[PDB]
């Protein structure tokens, strides 16, 4: 949320989208189309499995400990025996709470960064032949055909090739 | 007419609750539970080492009551003491209990070697209608209860070197019989003291003779009491009376043995952590199963759900 | 301050916007006015009080514990005593004090972030009618009296009633 | 001409310097304190049920020292014993003192239930000048100092039975003569031993007769045990003098309650978290007050203040 | 990296320059040229700086305080004191691990947003005086020597001066 | 033809790998560690008071063995113990020896101050060749073996009132003789009991007459006891024999001291914390040198190595 693309200027996510989590729509004159982009969401996918790595099957080993549970009443020894646990089971109770408020903020954050990366790369890419309408989708100023969608997600977009033609339409009356 | 070009982000229809730093609900694509809050509700006896005290308190395996024969010389890393474990012997108490359980449970085995002790003056292996073992009376198996020989008990000073390379643990009792009649019948003489000594330890122990209230029908007492013994040190057991003796010594080790208080049944199958509850997979990070464990185990917090978020915002259409 | 609003291209902030922590100052033919703008005002404000509903008003009970005051020495159960204590009190020190400084990062950083959103999402609304001065002022290159003002802080500016306008201004000679 | 819009945020001419990450001196719009840091000092009486212990201490309360009559039976989720309390009667001592004062004071209880003990043999109800009771020499409301009987102090075996369903709290004592001639006097024969016990439990305590330094001119002492028997289970009171005899039995609950040392004054006011200091508020998170709490408290570090921001970066004109 | 600069839209950094974290290369009429900027380097510097300050020099002192090695076996008083020291180090060893990670973490994302920083003020203050081509680098579209450059990384250029020649070049067929 | 302007960052030809959040290995430009790993080796003498106890024990220094008269009435703020420190005199133990090593340890003073105790009746000064000072026989200089005094031992009754505004550390003993000849010969009587008492405590002691392991050829033993006496009590010595009496008191104090196993050499150098392997530098935050530490010191942690980036992602050409 704290880059401002997921759950804010992208109104909402895409279920029809299920081979990706972040991609691409278009309309031209050959349709309407959808396609996944695999590098944001390898990325997203690479940094949040870097969290698991960290978290999932990695216990710690102990062995003889001392006694928890106690069938006679006792006093002092026994009042720490408690106070001790008691202690210990608390703070790692805060710490498993933080940690997890924590991972997932920036797991939030993360993946609308993300999601704003590729927002910027592709506005960069259309230089003068496209104008953002605000939430997430380009205008753009020329026949984009489906070759041509193509050549703006595979990196390929030759934006000279277009700006003539781009810049009439924009700057008509 | 040109084109557009929308960016966007995927969404599911079944998205999860997750608490973040701003906000207590929050739902996210996808998540991950870190609590283990359950158990198939048995002990696995893989790959830890289990020894299942049935009947017996590791205690009463120690002393050698009749129906803890089984378990002589074995080795456990943990050791599982039943809520219905009962002692069957002669009716005993050892001060410092708790202590005595933790040393031997922590040293994981119950290896025993028999020594050849010098009681000349005195009968050896007294036995006991309250511990029957195979119908015949009996006592603690590693216990060698002592008495009078011709209505004389003469004063003991008996030693045992330790020329071993490794420390032994002593075990021996002091008996406190019900009544003064009883005193004279047993040792032929007014009780004394009991001291047991090395170089670097000495107990002594009072017998207290008189009635306390009577378990299996015996009001007599046995107390329990336990000495190590370094290499190149000496044993050395000074009494005129009341002695519960060694037979030997137990090996004392050190490694990563416990012991745990448990009713759930053992199983064949493989796990590497135990809890009183049975044993419980160990890929969460946390869990709220017990806190008692033994083994590569979570760790235990109080929470009984934590949702790690796995995947972004979830924002239906 | 890792966006680089506040404090970073925002030159200051404001002592006499009263009723609002985000908003707008503007200058047309018919006067020079500021408007708070409310929903990134409230967003911030959420994120704060979300915070404080994590930390005010959530104690924890106990109750006999172990004695922590002593009138005779002792020796060795007491010095355990005594070190329990102090472990304990010097890790919940350590909570306490990385808590406040991670959330005072996280809110500093949250509220710049709100402020870079309502900067964003004003740039975008514009289109080719206004150029961005460098710090967080636009100039808007048509006439824009007090309901088109308005309607630019309500999300109901139409760029194209405008743009011809624009374009003859900004691109002359 | 066209026109200008500014984008912006506020700022106070008052702003708080708070702590980040990266800069110990930031300031911000606004901020909250953390560390509750102060007290009205006065200990609220509401919700807690506070027992203020005024003249006497827990175990003065137990054993029943004459200003303490008032303290019968009474219960607490918070005894405070305040440090002017002072023993008045005949003086004692407790060895574990700490892990009796402990358990009472955990249990939350005085309740005691009379039991009809059968001292034939002895004359029961001493008292003594050391222990004045409305003018009248006296003794522990709760302890029945036995004396010989025409100069015969027969050999005591007396039982009690633990029928109830629950567990019972007794406590006892040894008297320890300041002389020979004290002895004599009293028992009517040499010290001899006393012997405690129950079917799980044994105690023996050996009278010590000689001169302590006097205590509101009392050379003799008093040494105090305790004694728990489950249900089912047999109280075997076993002596042939110096013994200072329970007259009932303490319920031993478990529960939510403690003990607490302050000076501070009890209030008429509500407040959930009590320390020494006197109660404190709980809205914060943490608090600097004191480590010693009792209820829903803060919890205790050592900084004196922590500033949580909740305005964004002050950037004044 | 959340940014998306360092490790993303920039290629890879500069092992020439030496007198600086973040700067200009540039390319004219008069040559190619580099040249650090100092306050964005300081800006990073500054905070890394702070980080060090909460955490160099800044130790805990401890006197008497329990036994942690024993040449004898003893039971349970020495099973709490082992269990109480191994308690503690268990969680200073996660708070060490922890704070390392989040740190480190903050720090690549503070030095990314600073970079990220310097290349919007340099995009915001050409105007419409160049194009941002993708890679961190601006194509100026007018006869831009040394000290027009220089007046750039100074922050007294004018864009107005330019402005005329720059549309068009820009805007040309 | 126009001109190009790139913005961009520095890197580094040999960068570091750290750990972050999402990746367990990424390159950045520096970084500096947070654990300090090493030690020179020795223990610094400065800025702390470290006294070495060389060939001695605290123990031993305070009793006064002869090989520690060098350390009378020397304060530290840590004592360094050695392995190869080993006792020279009269065999004995100390019932509780780590607490009376703990509290003098914390203590940190052997300041002594002879008292004048009334032992009318009695020889004093008893030596053994057990205990060799110069060639003679002799015995703890801290500590006085009373005898018979032609054949009698007749009762002490002592008394030595604190009138000082500081408590009073006294250490006694009492002699356990290896068989009746020897109590005899030293006593003239048979074993008794010894009560040491003040208002407010009492510690009464039985000697056990009997042959334990020979230690520097003596079968006998000395049990160790102390007594802390508060200002305005006073204390009470009660014997009939086998008393191995004080001969006056220490000074007991709070501050910062303690006491560390170590054979760590001691080093002209100045350094604040103090570990057994030596002192280390204490600029990081955290060390993986010792558990054990004293004075301003890193904590203690398992990792080995914590890199913490002081730099940017290092992205090379
Ligand atoms: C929601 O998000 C979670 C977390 O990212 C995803 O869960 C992961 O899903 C993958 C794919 O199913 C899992 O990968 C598989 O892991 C198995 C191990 O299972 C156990 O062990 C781990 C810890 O050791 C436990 O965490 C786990 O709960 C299990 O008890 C492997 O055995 C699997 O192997 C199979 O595939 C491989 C491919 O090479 C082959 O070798 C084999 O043929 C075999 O059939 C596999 O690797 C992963 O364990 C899950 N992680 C967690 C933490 O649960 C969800 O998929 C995701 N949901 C959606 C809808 O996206
Ligand atoms: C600086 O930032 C702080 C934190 O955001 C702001 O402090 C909050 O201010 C609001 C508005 O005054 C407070 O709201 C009020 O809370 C009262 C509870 O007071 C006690 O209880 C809490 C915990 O239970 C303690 O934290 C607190 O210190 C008090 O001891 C309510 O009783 C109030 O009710 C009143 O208004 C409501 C409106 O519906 C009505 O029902 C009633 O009529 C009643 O009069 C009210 O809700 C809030 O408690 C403050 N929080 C904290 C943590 O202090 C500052 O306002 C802000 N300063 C500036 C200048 O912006
Ligand atoms: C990689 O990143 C690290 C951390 O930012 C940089 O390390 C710092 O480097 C500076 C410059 O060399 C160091 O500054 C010097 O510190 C000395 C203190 O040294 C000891 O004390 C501290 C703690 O008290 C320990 O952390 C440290 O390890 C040492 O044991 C001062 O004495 C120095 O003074 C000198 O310069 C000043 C300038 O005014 C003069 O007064 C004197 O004449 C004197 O000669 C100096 O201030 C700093 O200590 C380093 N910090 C750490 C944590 O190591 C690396 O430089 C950086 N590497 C690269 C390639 O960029
Ligand atoms: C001191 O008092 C106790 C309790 O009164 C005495 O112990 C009791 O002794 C009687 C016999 O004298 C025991 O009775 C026996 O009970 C069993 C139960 O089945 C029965 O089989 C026998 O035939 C007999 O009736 C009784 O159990 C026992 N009670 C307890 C609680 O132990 C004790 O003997 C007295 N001591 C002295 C020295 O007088
Ligand atoms: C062993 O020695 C102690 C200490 O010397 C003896 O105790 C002391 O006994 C005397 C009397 O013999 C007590 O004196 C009394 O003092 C009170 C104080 O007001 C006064 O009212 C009486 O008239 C009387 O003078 C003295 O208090 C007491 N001291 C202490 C410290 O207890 C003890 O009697 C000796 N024991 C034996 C068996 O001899
Ligand atoms: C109880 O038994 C112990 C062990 O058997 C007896 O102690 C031993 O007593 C003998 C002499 O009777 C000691 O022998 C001496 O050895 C030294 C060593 O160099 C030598 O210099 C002497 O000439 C003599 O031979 C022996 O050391 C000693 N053993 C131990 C382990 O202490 C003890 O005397 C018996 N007690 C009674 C009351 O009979
Ligand atoms: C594992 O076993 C413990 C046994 O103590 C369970 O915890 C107890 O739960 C009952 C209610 O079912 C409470 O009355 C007890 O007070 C609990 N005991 C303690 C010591 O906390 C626990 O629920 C079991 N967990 C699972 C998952 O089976
Ligand atoms: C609450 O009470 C404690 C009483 O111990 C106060 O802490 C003591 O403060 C004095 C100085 O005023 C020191 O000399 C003592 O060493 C402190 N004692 C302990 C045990 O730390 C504390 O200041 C009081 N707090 C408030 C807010 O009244
Ligand atoms: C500091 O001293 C301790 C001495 O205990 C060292 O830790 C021991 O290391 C050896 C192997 O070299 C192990 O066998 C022991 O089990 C360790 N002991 C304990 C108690 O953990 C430690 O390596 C030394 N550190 C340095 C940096 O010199
Ligand atoms: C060694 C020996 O002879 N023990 C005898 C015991 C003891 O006299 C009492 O149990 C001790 O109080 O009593 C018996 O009646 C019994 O228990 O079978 C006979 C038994 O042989
Ligand atoms: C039960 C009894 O008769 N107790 C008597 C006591 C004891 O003899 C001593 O206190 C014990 O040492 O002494 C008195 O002088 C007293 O204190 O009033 C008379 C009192 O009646
Ligand atoms: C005070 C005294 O006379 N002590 C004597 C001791 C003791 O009799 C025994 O050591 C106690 O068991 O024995 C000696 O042979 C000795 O050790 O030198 C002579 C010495 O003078
Ligand atoms: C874009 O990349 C895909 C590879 O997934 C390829 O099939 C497609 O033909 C490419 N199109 C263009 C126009 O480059
Ligand atoms: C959503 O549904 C799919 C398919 O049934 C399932 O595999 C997945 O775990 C579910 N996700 C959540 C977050 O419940
Ligand atoms: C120890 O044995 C010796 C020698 O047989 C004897 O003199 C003594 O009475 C015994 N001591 C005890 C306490 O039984
Ligand atoms: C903008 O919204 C406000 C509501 O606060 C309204 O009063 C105003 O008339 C609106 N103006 C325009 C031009 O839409
Ligand atoms: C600033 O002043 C106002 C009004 O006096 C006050 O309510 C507020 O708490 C102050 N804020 C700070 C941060 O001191
Ligand atoms: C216990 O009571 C019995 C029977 O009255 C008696 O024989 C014995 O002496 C008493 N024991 C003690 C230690 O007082
Ligand atoms: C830019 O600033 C530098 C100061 O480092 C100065 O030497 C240079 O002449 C300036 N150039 C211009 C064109 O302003
Ligand atoms: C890289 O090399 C320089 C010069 O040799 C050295 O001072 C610096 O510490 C090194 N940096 C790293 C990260 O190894
Ligand atoms: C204490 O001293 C008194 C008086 O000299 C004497 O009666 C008594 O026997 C002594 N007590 C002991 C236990 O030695």
């Amino acid at each position: 949320g704290i880059f401002g693309a997921i759950a804010g200027f992208i109104e909402n996510g895409w279920e029809g989208m299920v081979d990706g989590w972040y991609g691409f729509r278009h309309q031209n004159s050959e349709g309407i189309g959808q396609a996944a982009d695999l590098k944001s969401t390898q990325a997203a996918i690479d940094q949040i499995n870097g969290k698991l790595n960290r978290l999932i099957g990695k216990t710690n080993e102990k062995f003889h400990q001392i006694e928890k549970e106690f069938s006679e009443v006792e006093g002092r020894i026994q009042d720490l025996e408690k106070y001790v646990e008691d202690t210990k089971i608390d703070l790692w109770s805060y710490n498993a709470e933080l940690l997890v408020a924590l991972e997932n903020q920036h797991t939030i954050d993360l993946t609308d960064s993300e999601m704003n990366k590729l927002f910027e790369k592709t506005k960069k890419q259309l230089r003068e032949n496209a104008e953002d309408m605000g939430n997430g989708c380009f205008k753009i100023y020329h026949k984009c055909d489906n070759a041509c969608i193509g050549s703006i997600r595979n990196g390929t977009y030759d934006h000279d090739v277009y700006r003539d033609e781009a810049l009439n339409n924009r700057f008509q009356i | 007419p040109g084109a557009t070009l929308c960016l966007g982000h995927h969404a599911v229809p079944n998205g999860t609750i997750v608490k973040t730093i701003t906000n207590d609900q929050i739902e996210v694509t996808n998540a991950t539970e870190l609590v283990q809050s359950s158990s198939t509700g048995e002990i696995c006896d893989s790959p830890h080492q289990i020894l299942d005290g049935e009947n017996c308190t590791l205690i009463d395996a120690l002393l050698g009551d009749p129906q803890c024969d089984g378990f002589q010389n074995k080795k456990w890393d943990l050791f599982v003491e039943r809520s219905k474990a009962y002692s069957n012997c002669y009716p005993y108490d050892v001060p410092d209990y708790a202590s005595l359980r933790s040393l031997v449970a922590s040293s994981g085995t119950l290896e025993f070697n028999n020594e050849s002790f010098n009681w000349t003056g005195v009968t050896q292996n007294g036995t006991s209608s309250a511990c029957i073992r195979r119908s015949n009376n009996s006592f603690f198996s590693r216990l060698n209860w002592l008495t009078h020989l011709k209505f004389k008990y003469p004063a003991l000073n008996v030693t045992m070197p330790n020329n071993e390379k490794f420390d032994k643990l002593y075990i021996w009792g002091v008996h406190h019989p019900g009544t003064d009649n009883d005193q004279i019948f047993l040792y032929a003489q007014a009780s004394g003291r009991i001291t047991v000594s090395t170089k670097r330890s000495q107990q002594t122990v009072i017998p207290n003779i008189g009635s306390r209230p009577r378990v299996r029908n015996i009001p007599s007492r046995i107390s329990i009491y336990w000495t190590i013994v370094k290499p190149g040190d000496i044993l050395l057991i000074n009494s005129t009376g009341n002695l519960i003796a060694p037979r030997g010594y137990f090996k004392i080790r050190s490694g990563k043995s416990s012991i745990m208080r448990s009713d759930a049944p053992i199983g064949k199958c493989n796990s590497e952590c135990i809890t009183p509850n049975g044993s419980i997979p160990n890929d969460k990070p946390f869990q709220n199963v017990n806190r008692i464990t033994y083994g590569a185990c979570p760790r235990y917090v109080k929470q009984n759900t934590l949702k790690l978020a796995t995947g972004m915002r979830n924002v239906p259409e």
